[PDB]
């Protein structure tokens, strides 16, 4: 038999199931093939499309095919044209959310097929999903890639370039999921997923400097991407890698964007660690589950209640459905990678489940489910019993994406094609290829990072260049660079914003965000003449902690690594430095020098530099080309001057020169007569900015802070710190000590942070914005360059670190009185920092170092699953500070590693007042675990009073000591604090004892 | 599935069935719509029939806009005879004798056999016949 | 150098179809010479088109071409 037989079955198959109930008005398959449905998804249709494109690609090969392949191409191109149109239909939804995402200016999904319109409100599906977009994204850049046409005018161009501008910012705001169920409670919350992150990625490499037009183009079909956004998405995919979501530990959904669809996980261990686990984890006799305890169109399932109840999926477990389909994938994955064996186990066990039709054609059911017979049967014995066969299993109703998955599979596997055809943008690379690709390693090698960066030198001013030259410093004025301009970043931005705009429909372009440092890396010609800029760490600031030169030192210093660590372009990388006059200042030269002589050595920490001139690097360096814009102590007291007419406070502010006093009459006056009142140097808010801006000179520190507080300022960079954060796993609170806090559980716009931390700064303090915000950079940074320093913490507070670091001082003073933390300089701020946040020794007193974890919240490594452990083995449960922690909700709702149920035990230990009691609990219970787990034999009659036994312990203690040193009853604990855990007689042997007293009774 | 009920039904003209057809490798011959005697009487005269066939002949001589030469089929039936039914009627084969020659109403005529015309004939492929 | 699985759709070395295969369709071309001639092929239903109907094409001799490459690598200087 030639080609001829086979390419003519697969043609008769794919009429018969495929192309038969396309539909003519717009070329996208439905989801139900039976009873007339309405409603179609986007995944299937896309799919079916690829096939189709397959199938006619693997025809292409014969020169006689009578229009076969025409057909397909057709229908392929049809089906895309109409998606697009369906997608642009919705132009207000695009631009709102751009702006402000938002369930409600969400993109619809689901719409009619008869008409392309929406037919089912938002209220019911959600219609937040990502994965859509990103796909459709890949496979059109595919297809045009492949040699097909789909892109008619100019307008399209734009389209996708809002479209790409929109999915940009898909790393912070939680989607629905592919199954659009999310969480696995299902009860309307939307989660992070690592598939569509991976997805998103996937495309934003593929979609970086194509030309859409095909053949031909010149400067109309080109698209640009932001490095920033793709190094953000790549971070949160690292992070969030080994586990799909919080409250999901695996998920079959996490196959395509690790296979075929994606090829994104570029890691090999990592990649076959999870593999193994789903494998492990997901295998069953007819195919791969959803995930556990996922009661998904179950025989318990009842269509009657949308959100599934609490402790329902505990009832739902053992009756998990099977989808074959993953078979398929794993096939596909299987003769990816060369593996033979792999594609023949799977191929002989899809054989058996797989169903015939009347003329015998292969048939792929959607589900495998029970029946109610066998409900309870199951569960004691996994898989022993037989399911049953699903509705589109028989005749009358198929599953058109299974269908399309299995000719893929079966025409790879026939050898009909080459994995390079159905890969024309090569995705997946081998091991001995990746070495000199584009975005995703480097000239070096994989393991290997020794890329050497460009620096460049320039003056400022004149006098200073020649005071650097006495010196042997080489430094060049702006003057004698004439024709290189130096432009700042907002010219840049400006340049993006102007980019991008459509009358027709109504278009923004690119949001005014400010540009990262790798953007800014780079050379730009604009109007033929070349454009270079700095980093946005040397313009002026009003902030106070720029005019301290240990921060510039560390920052540029951290702005090096994360050049050398994160640049995969081709060519090196420039750097430009400017250094001002005013830098000096006298006796702060000497560290300059230093810096700048290890400059000109070389090596900076281990990061290898070079100078030169800056035409000579300039030339023979590829510049970027924008073509679009052708074509387009104080003596005044509050209390004591509060009630002053406003003259004599008119006069006392002209008549004082001291600073403390001139910033509070200024803001009494604001806040007595307002900000558009006059005085005697112009307007209100005129003679703040100047005082400030005399403050930051003067660099007294706190008269700057009152001045930053006055202004209203707030530094651009809290929601990457706060997004890393919630990554990450920990949560932050926002507020005072001892007042109001403010907890923060999702990403949130950077408006309603800033109300309420300004409304919660009205109300306690005044300064403490300013000291929060250098609080939450100094610890993000701190985190970003040592991830390992704050193990242990999951609750960061800025107010209660803050009350620790003054204990500290406080106690650092002693018989001086302590000093205050408003006038300390930048760098002693975040020397006390760094001490405070170090692990703590011996020598200073116990007690002490109980307050400061206590402050910090520190826990315990294995604390939770000993807690978890614990109440498995508490029959009744366990009461503290008044509250219960009921077994049964708890063993029915949660699991072994859920994060909600260290939530929830969180949430009960928060009420202790005393972080020192609060770390004496955490220990007695540690210790009780040990102890308990130890010995199996003994078990609790009843439940524990842990206040019972801290007070026995305590009465304890107070024995011996009266028996040991003759000390009489002493009030309070803090004898029993100040006694360290171990040695001779220590906290655990008291609490060892009390364990024992507990157990025998 | 788009609810196409088809070409609708039509009478057929001389320009139609003067070509040939091809259904299933196979050569298909339709006589003229004129000589039915199951629809009306009107073919039940021979002078009847004769004036037709000659506005026929010129009226297919006329225009034949398309290519090849026409051909048709004029079969005599026993309905053609006489009342004893041993011989043709006189404008019968007086038609025949004219057809003959060469010349006959206001065209050229030329008889032979099917077999001849075959070589030179429009042929029509049909193949939304073909099986599905 | 190309390994066997490669060598598929490799220009001036290796056809489409394959190296053990050789099912090449050509295009042919048929154009008349005289109206005459034109019209007695068509009576006989042989179709075929007079070089005054192609005016946008053009057919010339293989002189021609012999010439235009004449032309082509002449260096005054040498």
């Amino acid at each position: 038999e030639t080609l001829w037989d086979k390419l003519d079955h697969y043609y008769r198959i794919v009429k018969s199931t495929l192309l038969l109930y396309q539909s003519p008005t717009t070329g996208l398959f439905p989801t139900k093939t039976c009873g007339g449905d309405q409603k179609a998804k986007i995944q299937d249709s896309l799919y079916c499309a690829a096939g189709a494109w397959a199938l006619a690609l693997a025809y292409r090969r014969i020169d006689d095919d009578k229009g076969r392949t025409h057909e397909l191409e057709h229908s392929a191109i049809k089906c895309m044209r109409g998606i697009l149109y369906c997608y642009m239909r919705q132009a207000d939804k695009v631009q709102q959310f751009k702006q402000d995402p938002r369930p409600t200016t969400c993109l619809h999904s689901v719409f009619n097929v008869h008409t392309g319109d929406e037919l089912l409100s938002y209220e019911e599906y959600g219609h937040l999903q990502i994965n859509a977009v990103s796909l459709y994204l890949l496979y059109l850049v595919e297809m045009i890639s492949s040699g097909l046409q789909i892109i008619y005018n100019t307008d399209e161009v734009s389209f996708i370039q809002n479209l790409v501008f929109c999915v940009e910012r898909v790393y912070r705001v939680p989607d629905f999921g592919v199954w659009e169920r999310g969480s696995k409670y299902n009860n309307g919350s939307t989660e992070l997923h690592s598939s569509s992150v991976g997805l998103a990625k996937a495309a934003l490499e593929a979609i970086n400097g194509f030309n859409l037009f095909g053949n031909q183009g010149c400067s109309w079909s080109v698209i640009f991407v932001d490095l920033d956004a793709h190094n953000r998405n790549r971070q949160t995919l690292c992070s969030l890698l080994p586990r799909e979501s919080r409250s999901h530990n695996t998920d079959a959904a996490l196959l395509p964007c690790i296979s075929y669809p994606a090829f994104a996980l570029d890691d090999e261990v990592l990649f076959s660690q999870t593999l193994d686990k789903v494998v492990r984890k997901l295998k069953g006799k007819y195919g791969f589950k959803r995930f556990l305890r996922d009661g998904y169109r179950t025989s318990l399932e009842d269509p009657n209640r949308c959100y599934y109840k609490p402790a329902e999926i505990k009832l739902f477990d053992g009756i998990e459905c099977e989808f074959p389909i993953f078979f398929l994938y794993m096939m596909i994955d299987g003769v990816f990678r060369g593996n033979p064996k792999q594609v023949q186990e799977y191929q002989d066990l899809l054989t058996p489940v797989l169903h015939h039709t009347t003329e015998g054609y292969p048939v792929v059911p959607k589900y495998y489910y029970v029946p109610a017979d066998f409900v309870e049967y199951e569960k004691n014995n996994p898989g022993s019993q037989k399911r049953f066969p699903s509705n589109c299993g028989r005749d009358g109703k198929l599953f058109l994406w299974g269908q399309a998955l299995y000719i893929i599979a079966k025409l790879l596997a026939d050898e009909l094609i080459s994995p390079k055809d159905i890969d024309p943008v090569q995705r997946y690379v081998p091991l001995k290829d990746q070495r000199n690709v584009s975005m995703r390693f480097s000239n070096q090698g994989p393991l290997e990072n020794d890329l050497v960066v460009h620096v460049a030198l320039i003056a400022e001013s004149q006098r200073l260049q020649v005071f650097l030259n006495t010196y042997g410093i080489q430094t060049q004025t702006p003057q004698q660079v004439e024709p290189i301009q130096i432009w700042p970043q907002q010219e840049l931005v400006k340049a993006y914003l102007q980019l991008g705009i459509n009358e027709k429909l109504g278009l923004s372009g690119r949001p005014d965000r400010p540009i990262g440092c790798l953007g800014t890396s780079k050379i730009y010609r604009i109007l033929g003449k070349t454009v270079v800029c700095y980093p946005i760490i040397f313009d002026l600031s009003d902030f106070y902690m720029s005019q301290d030169v240990f921060l510039l030192i560390d920052d540029i210093k951290n702005a090096l690594q994360f050049i050398k660590q994160y640049w995969k372009m081709h060519g090196r990388p420039l750097f430009l430095v400017l250094i001002r006059e005013d830098n000096i200042r006298g006796s702060r030269f000497n560290p300059i020098l230093d810096m700048l002589a290890a400059l000109k050595k070389g090596i900076i920490g281990g990061v290898k530099v070079h100078v030169d001139r800056l035409q000579t690097l300039i030339s023979g360096a590829v510049v970027e080309q924008l073509d679009f814009l052708r074509i387009s102590q104080p003596d005044v007291n509050i209390s004591e001057w509060k009630d002053k007419p406003t003259h004599e406070i008119l006069q006392k502010l002209n008549d004082c020169s001291c600073l403390a006093s001139q910033a509070i009459l200024l803001g009494i006056l604001l806040k007595r007569e307002g900000p558009n009142f006059i005085t005697k140097e112009g307007t209100v808010s005129d003679h703040i900015e100047r005082v400030y801006r005399r403050a930051g000179s003067q660099k007294l520190w706190l008269a700057v802070r009152y001045g930053a507080a006055f202004t209203q300022k707030f530094s651009s960079s809290i929601a990457p710190h706060i997004t890393t954060f919630l990554v990450h796993g920990k949560q932050v609170t926002l507020g005072a000590f001892g007042h109001e806090e403010e907890v923060i559980s999702n990403p949130l716009s950077p408006r309603v942070i800033q109300n309420i931390i300004y409304y919660k700064c009205n109300t306690h303090d005044e300064r403490e914005a300013v000291i929060q915000q250098e609080l939450v950079i100094h610890i993000g940074w701190i985190i970003s360059n040592n991830p390992e320093l704050f193990s242990g913490m999951l609750k960061i507070r800025i107010g209660w670190i803050i009350h620790a670091m003054e204990y500290e001082l406080q106690i650092r003073g002693g018989d001086k009185p302590a000093l205050d933390l408003y006038q300390l300089s930048p760098s002693e701020v975040k020397q006390l920092l760094l001490d405070i946040l170090q692990p703590q020794q011996n020598g200073r007193c116990w007690l002490n170092r109980r307050q400061i974890d206590g402050s910090l919240n520190r826990t315990p490594t294995g604390f939770y699953d000993r807690v978890w452990q614990i109440l498995e083995r508490t029959p009744n449960g366990i009461i503290v500070a008044g509250k219960h922690l009921p077994q049964q909700p708890t063993l029915s709702d949660m699991t072994m590693y859920e994060m909600n149920f260290s939530l929830l035990v969180e949430d009960t230990l928060g009420n202790i007042d005393q972080p020192q009691y609060r770390q004496i609990v955490v220990e007695l219970l540690m210790v009780v675990s040990i102890v308990l787990e130890r010995n199996p034999e003994l078990e609790f009659q009843d439940k524990v009073d842990l206040d019972r036994l801290v007070k026995e312990a305590f009465n304890e203690f107070q024995k011996d000591q009266s028996r040991l040193k003759e000390i009489e009853k002493q009030d309070d604990m803090t004898s029993f604090y100040n006694t360290p855990p171990l040695g001779k007689r220590g906290t655990c042997s008291y609490l060892t004892k009390a364990v024992m007293n507990l157990l025998l009774e | 599935r788009m609810k196409l009920s088809g070409r609708p039904y039509r009478h057929m003209g001389v320009l139609g069935t003067s070509k040939l057809y091809d259904i299933r490798k196979t050569i298909f011959t339709f006589t003229p719509q004129f000589i039915d005697q199951q629809q009306f009487y009107l073919a039940l005269d021979n002078k009847m029939i004769v004036e037709m066939l000659r506005t026929d002949l010129s009226y297919l001589c006329s225009r034949w806009r398309m290519t090849g030469q026409p051909t048709i089929t004029f079969p005599i039936s026993h309905s053609m005879l006489d009342e004893d039914g041993t011989s043709l009627n006189s404008s019968i084969l007086a038609a025949l004798r004219k057809m003959q020659d060469g010349y006959f109403g206001g065209a050229r005529v030329q008889t032979g056999k099917l077999s001849e015309f075959l070589t030179t004939s429009c042929c029509t492929h049909l193949s939304f016949m073909d099986p599905g």
